[PDB]
RNA sequence: GGGUUGAUAUGAUGCCCUGACGAGUAGGCAGGCGUGGAGGUCAGUGACGAAGCCUAGACCGUAAGGUCGGGUCGAACGGCC
RNA sequence: AUGAAGAGCUUUUAGUGGGCCAUUUUUGGUAAGCAGAACUGGCGAUGCGGGAUGAACCGAACGUAGAGUUAAGGUGCCGGA
């Protein structure tokens, strides 16, 4: 159902991890640039981690697209969902985390009626 | 504790970054330092010349 | 490289004081015409008041051997700069062409005297047309009647790295 | 305003005339080149017959290639390379031979390889790596309309007339060669021939005047 | 959108040059020369063969 | 101690000449300098009045003023990253006309003459100078000029 | 690599898209960039560039300046264009019947120009009356008349208004300003 | 550096075309991410489970970070200007 | 002659004001990986291939990737040839 798109290319599927997030627990994995005068990572010696830069950017045709080819749009109710009535081949709905189980039923029913794809049609389902 | 006294190292690179431009040349340069005995006459001569052209194409 | 012989003819540039200058000539052993013309001026600067800016080249021509299959005996007169000073040499080379003789001479000088192309000058190469004018025994040795000699201890080169029999040096 | 037939046909007719003109001009240029070669050949022959020597005309055109990278260049060579538009390794430019340019070349000799190009390599360069400076942009030529629009002032209509203004160094060589973007050449496909580049071609290297051996190198690089 | 190289792609070759059609028709890349009966003088040959 | 005075390092520069000491010939004083004239500066050491600083030796400038015994010259002086204009009041013994301007103006009037001469028939003067071109083809004869073969000479001491 | 002759990735150094967030000015820009794109007239480009300018590069233009400009020859029946504001000037006692196009008019300027029989015009009505700049006369105001320019280039022997809050005797009128006290500059 | 307001549809800071370029400490500038609180709005989420916490489970983004699922929990909390 | 990559102009402000190395010129000193100057180029601020190893030497300067060709240096094995 998705709109035709090219092969999706990423150029770096590996998460850029902070230097020594593997060595110290106080050092979190969220990327920080090394600003040190003698940093091997800042100086880009062979054999060190890679630094994020703009050349790794994704093609503007395939940016923000999930592997299904849809752009994700968060919804909390049927009125927010109905904005994607005429955009089913481009945008897929994601029900927000804080939505209740009984309202997820309504959102999923209306999305099935309108032909809208839902990325998480299994949250808070009992059986 | 001695130190380095003087070197002209890097000064040509620095100057030529935005450098050795000629200052510039204008038409009608300054009459500054020119002889006052000449300036005093040039004033009157220019006055008369302006008057003459005015009365000419009046 | 592999050498060639070039006839290079040069001429001080004409003037009103003296047109038609005297058209000097040289034989140059060189791998190409650019090096031939460089060496022409190198030597003509040593002999006469002229340089590439005040002179010109009227013709450069390749000289091929008239008899490339007759086995000649050559004598070569060499000037070479050593590390201490400068020396002269006479060497006898038995070969089939002037260019081959000069190649062999440059190699023998590089080998026995560590002299380089920049250090070597060729004064002249002359075919010894009469035997018994040869004076070097290492050439005179191959000028003997019905000469014949073997090549002992032959080594056959193997395409593989494993041989399944011991080889032989017979010949 | 149907205009899809009448004006289209008029444009096609106007193009037919330009192509006829180009065809006849190119035939003339071929007849000129072949005669210019044959006549100097026969002049050498006749001087040999008469016991004289034929001193061929010194060349009016060289092709210069940058052989050295951009690091560690003194200022005078750096400026001369910028003025010849050789801003990267293996960039090439045609140069008119004059006393004003030979000294430039003597200054930049350890950084370039230059010599005397042939019609074949000039033509191959302009046809494979042929780029024009149109409004400060590097436009592939790919058609004679660009050349007619940007050099039609100077009698030039075709890539062939351009090649002619280059090789038969004409009144408008400056404008043609400036229109031509610096040739962006690859490294030689067979190699440089020597083990070591930064000696003179005479001393076993690669830089300097390799008078007529530059065609081989350039064809390997193009 | 793409630089097609002449010296291959005869179509682009002919787009740039219409003379390329008759160049091949006449085989001007393999033109034969008129034979000549010129012989050098003796001074040239003896100077060349001189020592 | 150090020493940077007005006439420091002028020993050989403000030297007079060999066999040209004494007074100066009268052509220096009979020459005529108008405003706009280009003049080279070469200090005479025998006239201590009106001297230039050693910096302006061998410098060429333009006249901006004329007085009883002196001449006002403008010079361009490199000071760091720029040029500043400098006004000297120099006696004429340290001053001579530059011959470059005379040789340019002769060419000016010659080009004007050529243009007026060849406009009567329209033949495209092409008045611009050009560099020394490459030399054209020619033929060299061996008539009485047979090639003289040469060879490298051996090594001798010559002492 | 490249041996670069110029500085890479350098902005032009010229303003586009005026940084004023005024929507009416943005609309004037939308109109005049279209006209500059399609009319082949230099007037449109001049006006478009002028609409980008800052306040100090858009000085006010006095009606007396406009009167001078119309006292030129062949300029009496012209349309005066001021990319900026027009201010009043009581130092004139007559004003002609011209029409004046400007962004803003002061109340006094508008009243003077109207009382003289003229009309005050906007740059959008100027666009329909004169899309290529027919019979126009662009006036710019004085830029170096500002106070800040007095201090630009302060140094010895320039004569360039030192930066000073309180003026009077004993405020920068001593050593460095008179030979009796050391030196004079 | 240029093209493109034409009516009908969505964004003129938009879309599009063309060419070139891309190292960087100190330092400068720009565009963005995230936190506590304030005004406005989504008649936003929420005891049918908010926030927080854990999760070699998933997705988006060059990254800052954002989103989802599962577990735990119990009362509040977010998106946009 | 060649080239111009836009030319010219102004305002304001940051950091810096310990330097060091190589070729060549040169001063003191027996000399110094010493001290001090001149010109350029570099390190500092710079990773990459090579020099086994190295701030500076050779080569070459860096967005992310693919293919090809090469520089310097190399092709017995370690090691691609
Ligand atoms: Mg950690
Ligand atoms: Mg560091
Ligand atoms: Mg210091
Ligand atoms: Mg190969
Ligand atoms: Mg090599
Ligand atoms: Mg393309
Ligand atoms: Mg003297
Ligand atoms: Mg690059
Ligand atoms: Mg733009
Ligand atoms: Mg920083
Ligand atoms: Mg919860
Ligand atoms: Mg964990
Ligand atoms: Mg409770
Ligand atoms: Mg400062
Ligand atoms: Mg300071
Ligand atoms: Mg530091
Ligand atoms: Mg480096
Ligand atoms: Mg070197
Ligand atoms: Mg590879
Ligand atoms: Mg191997």
């Amino acid at each position: 159902a998705s709109l035709p798109h090219p092969k999706i290319v990423k150029k770096h599927t590996k998460k850029f991890k902070r230097h020594h997030s593997d060595r110290y627990h106080r050092v979190a994995e969220n990327w920080r640039k090394q600003k040190g005068i003698d940093s091997v990572v800042r100086r880009r010696f062979r054999g060190n981690i890679s630094q994020p830069k703009i050349g790794y950017g994704s093609n503007k045709k395939t940016k923000f697209l999930s592997p299904s080819g849809h752009k994700t749009f968060l919804v909390a109710n049927v009125k927010d969902l109905e904005t994607l009535t005429m955009h089913t081949k481009t945008y897929a709905a994601e029900i927000a985390h804080n939505i209740s189980a009984k309202n997820r039923v309504v959102i999923l029913a209306r999305a099935k009626a309108l032909g809208i794809k839902v990325t998480n049609p299994k949250g808070r389902l009992a059986l | 504790a001695k130190s380095k006294n003087h070197t002209a190292h890097n000064q040509t690179r620095k100057a030529h970054r935005n450098g050795i431009k000629k200052p510039k040349t204008y038409k009608y340069p300054s009459l500054k330092g020119v002889d006052p005995k000449f300036r005093r006459n040039h004033k009157h001569a220019l006055h008369g010349t302006a008057k003459a052209l005015a009365a000419a194409k009046k | 490289a592999h050498f060639k012989e070039y006839q290079v003819i040069g001429r001080r540039l004409p003037t009103e004081s003296v047109p038609e200058p005297k058209l000097f000539r040289m034989r140059i052993f060189a791998s190409n015409e650019v090096i031939a013309k460089s060496r022409y001026w190198y030597f003509l600067q040593k002999l006469h008041k002229v340089k590439k800016a005040s002179g010109e080249i009227v013709s450069i021509n390749q000289i091929n051997e008239a008899h490339p299959t007759k086995v000649k005996n050559f004598g070569v007169w060499v000037r070479y700069d050593s590390r201490s000073g400068t020396h002269n040499m006479y060497k006898e080379i038995r070969d089939v062409s002037r260019v081959a003789a000069v190649e062999t001479l440059y190699q023998d000088m590089a080998a026995r005297h560590r002299a380089r192309f920049r250090s070597i000058h060729i004064l002249k190469v002359a075919e010894i047309e009469k035997t018994a004018d040869v004076k070097r025994q290492y050439v005179k040795q191959f000028l003997t009647k019905d000469l014949k000699f073997p090549l002992p201890h032959r080594v056959q080169k193997s395409t593989k790295t494993f041989s399944y029999k011991r080889p032989s040096t017979f010949y | 305003a149907e205009q899809v037939a009448a004006e289209r046909a008029a444009r096609k007719a106007a193009n037919k005339e330009k192509r006829a003109i180009i065809l006849e001009r190119n035939a003339a240029y071929q007849k000129e080149y072949e005669t210019a070669e044959r006549n100097i050949i026969q002049a050498k022959r006749d001087a040999k017959a008469a016991g004289s020597y034929y001193v061929e005309a010194q060349h009016k055109l060289v092709f210069v290639v940058r052989i050295k990278g951009i690091n560690k260049i003194p200022p005078k060579p750096r400026k001369v390379l910028q003025l010849l538009r050789l801003t990267r390794i293996n960039s090439g430019t045609f140069v008119k031979v004059t006393k004003a340019t030979l000294e430039l070349l003597k200054l930049i000799e350890p950084y370039v390889a230059y010599g005397y190009p042939s019609y074949s390599t000039i033509r191959q360069l302009v046809y494979k790596r042929g780029f024009g400076k149109i409004n400060k942009q590097r436009v592939p030529l790919s058609d004679n309309a660009i050349i007619e629009a940007n050099l039609g002032k100077y009698g030039i209509l075709s890539i062939d007339d351009l090649i002619h203004e280059i090789i038969t160094v004409g009144p408008h060589f400056k404008q043609a060669n400036n229109f031509l973007w610096p040739f962006k050449l690859s490294n030689p496909s067979g190699g440089w021939g020597v083990p070591r580049k930064f000696k003179h071609f005479i001393q076993g290297g690669s830089f300097g005047n390799r008078e007529e051996f530059i065609n081989k190198l350039v064809k390997s690089m193009n | 959108v793409l630089k097609k190289n002449p010296l291959k792609n005869k179509q682009v070759l002919l787009r740039l040059n219409p003379y390329a059609k008759v160049f091949a028709a006449e085989k001007l890349g393999s033109k034969k020369a008129e034979k000549t009966g010129t012989k050098p003088a003796a001074v040239f040959t003896e100077t060349l063969k001189h020592d | 101690g150090k020493s940077h005075g007005y006439r420091s390092r002028t020993r050989y520069m403000f030297q007079r000449d060999f066999r040209k000491h004494g007074a100066v010939h009268l052509s220096t004083y009979l020459k005529v300098y108008k405003v706009g004239d280009i003049v080279d500066i070469k200090a005479n050491g025998s006239i201590q009045k009106g001297m230039p600083h050693k910096f302006y030796q061998g410098k060429t400038g333009v006249v901006y003023n004329v007085t009883k015994s002196s001449v006002g010259v403008i010079i361009n002086k490199m000071v760091g990253n720029r040029y500043l204009e400098k006004r000297l009041n120099l006696r004429v013994e340290h001053i001579k006309h530059s011959k470059c301007r005379q040789e340019f103006l002769e060419r000016v009037k010659a080009n004007a003459a050529k243009r007026a001469e060849a406009k009567a028939q329209g033949v495209a003067v092409q008045l611009k100078r050009q560099p020394a071109q490459p030399r054209e083809s020619r033929i060299v004869s061996t008539e009485g000029n047979v090639p003289q073969t040469l060879a490298p000479v051996p090594y001798e001491t010559f002492i | 690599g490249i041996d670069h002759t110029s500085k890479q990735h350098k902005r032009s150094g010229h303003r586009t898209a005026p940084k004023s967030d005024n929507v009416y000015l943005k609309l004037l820009v939308k109109l005049y960039t279209f006209l500059a794109r399609r009319t082949d007239a230099p007037f449109n480009k001049v006006v478009l560039k002028a609409l980008f300018l800052s306040k100090i590069n858009r000085p006010p233009v006095s009606v007396s300046r406009i009167a001078r400009a119309l006292k030129q020859e062949g300029a009496a029946n012209k349309t005066v264009v001021v990319v900026g504001t027009v201010t009043d000037d009581a130092r004139i006692f007559e004003f002609p019947k011209t029409t004046v196009a400007a962004l803003r008019f002061t109340a006094g300027a508008r009243a003077k120009i109207v009382k003289a029989g003229g009309e005050c015009i906007t740059l959008d009505q100027l666009a329909v009356r004169a899309p290529k700049g027919q019979n126009t006369l662009i006036l710019r105001g004085p830029r170096n008349s500002r106070e800040a320019v007095r201090h630009f280039g302060m140094g010895p022997h320039k004569g360039k208004a030192p930066r000073i809050l309180s003026t009077g005797r004993k405020f920068e009128r001593a050593r460095g300003r008179r030979r009796s006290k050391g030196f004079k500059v």
